[PDB]
């Protein structure tokens, strides 16, 4: 909606702890990021530059229909 | 100045499903820019008829036939999904 | 918007022709991609793995006026 | 010296059907086999339903049943849902 | 002078379902702009009783799905877990 | 959880509407909900041309 991330995560989250990720129209966001939904229903912010974020998105995408 | 970046590469509105699966394309063709474009071989699709498409709302009412795009045809595979617009 | 995915990539792009981008499409999309909006108001699909796409997103981010 | 099971926990079970044309899933991860209670193997497809839901099941598909996978006797749910019925 | 109406057409709060189906109207009648109005023929509804309607929470009870015909919510075997 | 079982038979003048809202995905009938100056809610079908024009003329303000 109008939801951006003011802070990124420090550590690399465990692939086993992420349930999904969400899209964003972050054109007007000060910082660009990805938003992970965790198995415990929490939302975490991650920097798309880091490689582990792309790897997590890959391992979570290859699990759909 | 107002030319198309590249032939057949614009996004398309897929169909949604209450079954929690990949978003599937209604058919294997889409109107991209002013031209008609074919989805790649293997792209997930739905195969619907006129009567079904007219009865399509934002909540599932018809059982939509899942299929896979091969040579411009959405070849069915037996599976069905509750799909909505 | 939430049901908008890219089945086909651009493959062939110039930074001077892009007006904005959308970082990622839906999680439940068959193919994951970024969607660029061009100066001519057209939407193009690009593969986020390619380096030029990330460079375009970076040079397009460094163009939104931040405060002091 | 004649009437044993011949194999502990190994008799078939009536699964639940689905109008979506997918694999037949076991209601829960447990079945009453030869008077004992049995757990499906880790990874077996299952449905995760509640008492009121399973009771609200007819022969025409009407309710969305939560698909899941059997792990350690629990039908761990996953995103997917199916229109499922009893036949 | 300025407080008129415009034909029975104001919205009504439906009942929800955790199974992902159309939102259904509790009964086939609604109090719209101070009048009593009948839903259209074919409109999805729930068919509940006084005790049932009182036993409705935010899903725990099985509500009888039905279709509105001539102002009556005719049931059709199906039931859904519905909530307020 | 607010849906419209009936649309406005006639047609209302833009000068009598204060704003509009959109209804839910799981509603049996899809429509727009206009709020009138007298604080009443009317349902309108977005297919009708005057409805889209009224919503446009009410947004641009």
């Amino acid at each position: 909606a109008v939801t951006c991330c003011y802070n990124f995560t420090n550590r690399k989250i465990s692939v086993q702890r992420l349930a999904s990720y969400r899209r964003i129209t972050s054109s007007k966001c000060p910082k660009e990021a990805v938003i992970f939904k965790t198995i415990v229903a929490k939302e975490i912010c991650a920097d798309p530059k880091q490689k582990w974020v792309q790897d997590s998105m890959d391992h979570l995408d290859k699990q759909t229909q | 100045y107002d030319y198309e970046e590249a032939r057949c590469a614009c996004p398309a509105r897929h169909l949604n499903n209450t079954n929690g699966t990949v978003l599937k394309l209604l058919g294997c063709h889409a109107f991209c820019n002013g031209t008609l474009c074919t989805a790649p071989d293997g792209y997930p699709c739905y195969n619907l008829t006129a009567q079904q498409v007219r009865t399509l709302t934002t909540y599932p009412n018809t059982s939509c036939a899942v299929g896979v795009c091969m040579k411009g045809t959405c070849v069915k595979n037996g599976t069905m999904e509750q799909c909505f617009k």
